[PDB]
């Protein structure tokens, strides 16, 4: 028989930490992480590859997967700090599209001031409150137990019966909907102005806010007016747990117009690149890390700098005058 | 057994001027046969049951030769010289009847598995006689191998003395050789890697260079392991030109040097002929 | 570290007794896959070993189908194929509902027209599909004009 | 190591009826394959790299076999049963790693110029097993001879048991046989040419006719040079149907007669069976 | 077996709760690691047979160690013997195996252990299955204190900039100048915590009768007690705090773990090992 078993888990938090932490290894010049992206591969996959359903080969880690990637390179493309941020996904208050726009869970993260059904207030940016407490009628995930409080008492997930009346409101720390009646209790959060909202938001993920970004206004974000007891906190992104970090990039025609030329194929594949070097004259010359946006593959350095993530896809054509965006986020 | 034809050659006289077809088609159930004896020496005969020897299941030359395996209705006819057979007669007794043979000519066989007993004997006919052996010689021996060679065949006496070796075992000597004790009257001789050994016997014997004082001694050794060491036991002395009944025509000494065993033989004679002959070891392996 | 992942479409395309034409949808490139038979029934009762049954390997395939000529009239096999190519975990080992190629199943087909075959031809070389009947690429063919 | 293919044999319903020529080009192939493993086997295999074994730098055939020389890149790689090898470790250490193996399958393999050595020792896998070795055999010993033989193959099983000799020196007895002694109760022996050997060492066992007396004595001789002599040393006696601690049941004479060393074995009772056996022996060459 | 743990405010109160006492961890008691494997080690299966690309340490041990006088060496088995066995039952052939991917497990030992510093050895010229490629050497001081018999540890860049030589790795060849990516290479994705609990810091947790702490939980950047909340927070030097020296809540608890109750005695030292697998 076993004689010593035990049991630990990691917190979801320290996805979050590698993240925080992650973001903070993004470098300027030194002694941190410069990132490069990168797109190639002109050459088709295969004749299918146009077709419905073609799915190209699934991409090769090896020195010689390296290589070949490293080989079709057409473009590279730097990455700001700025250009990274950290996201949850975004639910809205009363949104038909999505699935129980009335109807909350415990723990739910409820955006509001997001669009005109969901304002309550204008003349304020989006806000974001999380759903405490449930109507008690409902039904539980746990099949066993027909009580809210029973089936939380175990644990069990609950879905409320009743739908909420209106969207959370108040920057009050309790507040959701307690004194003259409801089911739901709603957190309140922090809330977004309205240009990041816009530039940064994509009505599936809002963008939260970075802890540093935080130190330097904590009223932009509307988290000016709480209560911590920690003193200046602003690690506002724990109470969240947002797991999930945004790259955001720009492709443009001009850096690449070589790939961008009428008639391309396109690049099949995208690779990004974590801290490579500049090509050299002399390979006895000390190596440089990279500061300028994109360089075409040939002013990089082969190989150097590691290359964390492959990817292939069916050819996707830039065009010249067309300018292309891409998204990559990671959940730690 | 596959029996073999003897070498069967092909006329050149044919061919270019003759039918190419007939004279080749004849030539391949030579060649064919030709090459059935070699691989039937050299492999499995039971392969030609198989694709007649042919494919890569087919049988195969070793350079080491093989030992053909059979039933005992093959040999219970006489068997041809020059074979070599593996039988083993875990399942019976068996003779094994060889036809008269020449002058020269062997018969080699081996039980592999070594399941000859008692239980398991092996008889053997070669035709007329065996030397030292009256009628059918039987063999009881495991992972022995038989060898018999036809000694006189003349006109209708095939004559087989007869040797017979234990497949295996340790049969080396380490140390055998001769050399003249030195004008410093001695030597160190390494015998074996100190570690070959844990007994050796062996045998000494100092000559003078006019051969009139010649020293013997019997010599048996055990190998000290932690020590580094060897114990002797000496006995049975004898001389010719012993002028004095102590130590006398040389001194026999020993020692381990450069993880050899080495021993040192010391003649007070000048020009002494000594011969180093170890004639039997022993070493400890495993249990079982 | 992942399964090459599958193929979608898998099928035996036709049935000509101890033939069959399996099509896999290709899915991804440069993707070999691995396609076993496996057998039914023992001929004794059907299915008999439904699971332990025997494998037997096609071996991997290039492109997305394969055509495969063997064994037993009318008779269950089951068949079994996995994607896969370099650096992968393994496929899944995808089944078909399998099938039994029945019977006589022969050739349907065109030739230069004026000619007239002697059925005992095809009857032997291909309904009963037996090459020895004549193997022809090696055979050796009088050509006799007539009277 | 020239790889062979199995014996591969020709149609002869092909040629007179078929296509002469290709039905033939196909036969060359087998036959000069064919002759290539019978080569290769008898002769240097290196000789491939050669004219192919061809012309009279070919590999020629050897009655006593030849035991292929190659490189350890090649032994690197299961090696074959049934094959003759000469490997000499004196570059360094190798180890032979050898194919699981049948019942009656033979590994032959020699050191000729005997440079293997513990700083030149010789490792060996034979698949799954080698009787009396755990693990892979290691030979130290120089001018050893390698033979592994597959005393059990089985399913998985290739067991291997191992015999090794050394390559050279001297082996033979010069006096083994039996006889009954004589109504004289006695006879003489010759042993060896006079001249043949320094040192002897026999057992004779004189045992009765119903063999309830039989007599045995441990006899260690040197054999006297100058005056033509032969000391005895006996000792360890031993006996059955002793009826008296004197001399009893025979006894033991020597001498040397028709330049013969000459045992002279005297039996005060009749009908004597005694078996002389010389076990080992000993002479003296030149230093070095 | 305890309880599955709970991850919650609730849940990290309670543990918050119980909390019997609290260490730091210094950065170099934070190491790479990868899973050791000795040439020649009997006890463990196949100690002869090594695959593509594992590694090898080599000189650990008097059955391993080749050579004295110099630190541990750590080899990668580039290529195997070419008779084996496949791990795709369909494929007799190493190279096709391989050719296709599949796994190949090669049939021949491995004669030696590796050596040299040189680029691929591999015992390539005279003969062998394996050929054998360099890696660093470790040196002894570091091996005894770091290595767990099942992870050696490895080297990190930095620490690596301050010596390639007593990491062996000055010889080798980089061609990008510096380089010391060395970690890369091996691929360790797993880190060791080493950490020392000591009865001396925490008597009362010592004392005699104790039926130990049950669980544990490592924690991030904690602030300081204070006694009046404006006071500007302090993160924390010292080794150990009482929980209590350390604010309610303070700092992140990544990782929380139950145990069977583990008994602390005084004069006792215990000693945790953790490892992280990215």
């Amino acid at each position: 028989d076993s004689s010593v078993i035990y049991r630990a888990i990691v917190t979801s938090k320290f996805r979050t930490e590698k993240m925080l932490n992650f973001y903070n290894s993004i470098g300027s010049g030194p002694d941190k992480n410069t990132i490069f992206i990168t797109f190639g591969r002109s050459e088709p996959w295969s004749s299918n590859e146009n077709e419905v359903g073609f799915a190209p080969p699934y991409p090769t880690d090896s020195v010689l997967g390296v290589t070949d990637m490293w080989t079709h390179m057409m473009g590279t493309v730097k990455v700001l700090p700025s250009m990274l941020d950290a996201v949850i996904p975004r639910r809205d208050w009363g949104d038909t599209r999505y699935p129980d726009p009335y109807t909350f869970r415990i723990n739910d993260i409820v955006v509001c001031n997001s669009a005109p059904y969901n304002a309550t207030e204008s003349g304020a940016g989006w806000l974001v409150y999380r759903c405490l407490d449930v109507p008690d009628t409902g039904m539980c995930s746990i099949a066993s137990l027909t009580d809210k409080d029973e089936c939380l008492k175990l644990g069990g997930k609950w879905t409320p019966s009743a739908r909420s009346m209106t969207p959370p409101e108040g920057r009050g720390d309790a507040e959701g909907t307690i004194e003259p009646g409801d089911g739901y209790v709603w957190e309140y959060l922090f809330e977004i102005p309205p240009d990041v909202s816009i530039n940064r938001c994509t009505n599936e993920y809002i963008v939260v806010p970075w802890p540093e970004e935080l130190k330097e206004d904590p009223t932009r974000w509307g988290y000016e007016d709480n209560l911590t007891w920690q003193q200046d906190d602003f690690g506002l992104i724990y109470r969240v747990k947002a797991n999930t970090i945004r790259f955001k990039a720009y492709l443009d025609s001009v850096y690449f117009p070589e790939a961008a030329l009428p008639g391309n194929k396109g690049f099949r594949q995208i690779s990004i690149i974590t801290n490579p070097l500049e090509a050299k004259a002399h390979p006895n010359d000390p190596n440089v890390k990279a500061e300028k946006d994109y360089y075409d593959p040939e002013d990089l350095m082969r190989h150097s700098g590691e290359m964390i993530y492959m990817e292939n896809r069916p050819p996707i054509i830039m065009a010249m005058d067309q300018t292309e965006e891409i998204n990559i986020l990671f959940t730690f | 057994m596959f029996i073999q034809e003897p070498k069967k050659l092909i006329d050149t006289g044919e061919i270019g001027n003759a039918s190419t077809g007939d004279i080749l088609f004849d030539g391949g159930n030579k060649i064919n046969s030709d090459f059935n004896a070699i691989y039937n020496a050299f492999g499995d005969q039971r392969k030609m049951a198989v694709a007649n020897g042919t494919g890569a299941d087919g049988q195969i030359i070793h350079a080491t030769g093989y030992y053909q395996k059979h039933s005992i209705t093959e040999y219970a006819t006489p068997v041809k010289v020059g074979t070599r057979h593996d039988i083993d007669t875990s399942t019976v007794g068996v003779k094994v009847i060889i036809e008269r043979g020449e002058l020269g000519d062997c018969v080699e066989f081996i039980n592999s598995n070594g399941s000859i007993s008692v239980t398991n004997p092996l008889t053997i006919q070669a035709i007329d006689s065996i030397k030292g052996v009256s009628g059918n010689l039987v063999v009881t021996s495991p992972y022995s191998k038989v060898t018999l060679r036809c000694i006189s065949s003349d006109n209708s006496t095939s004559v087989w003395n007869y040797s017979i070796e234990s497949m295996f075992g340790q049969k080396e000597s380490p140390a055998e050789g001769t050399w003249n004790i030195s004008t410093s009257g001695s030597v160190d001789i390494p015998l074996f890697h100190r570690t070959e050994y844990n007994m050796a016997k062996l045998l000494v014997t100092c000559q003078s260079v006019d051969g009139r004082k010649i020293k013997t001694a019997e010599i048996n050794i055990l190998v000290d392991t932690v020590n580094s060491e060897v114990i002797s036991s000496e006995y049975a002395v004898m001389r010719v030109g012993n002028e004095t009944e102590e130590d006398e025509i040389a001194n026999i000494a020993f020692s381990i040097k450069e993880n050899y065993v080495t021993a040192t033989i010391s003649s007070s004679t000048v020009g002494m002929r000594a011969a180093v002959k170890v004639i039997a070891t022993q070493k400890i392996g495993v249990a079982q | 570290t992942v399964k090459a992942p599958s193929v979608t479409s898998l099928r035996i395309s036709k049935l000509s007794a101890n033939q069959v034409q399996v099509r896999w949808d290709d899915v991804g490139a440069n993707f070999y896959y691995f396609v076993e038979i496996a057998e039914t029934k023992t001929n004794s009762g059907e299915n008999l070993p439904s699971n332990q049954y025997r494998w037997i390997n096609l071996g991997y395939t290039a492109n997305n189908s394969f055509f495969f000529d063997d064994a037993d009239p009318l008779t269950t096999y089951i068949i079994r194929v996995a994607t896969a190519a370099q650096d992968f975990e393994q496929s899944d080992w995808i089944y078909t509902e399998e099938f039994e190629t029945f019977a006589t199943n022969a050739y349907t087909f065109q030739n230069m027209i004026e000619m007239q075959l002697a059925n005992k031809f095809i009857q032997e070389k291909f309904t009963l599909n037996n090459s020895d009947y004549v193997n022809f690429n090696n055979d050796t063919i009088m050509a006799a004009l007539m009277n």
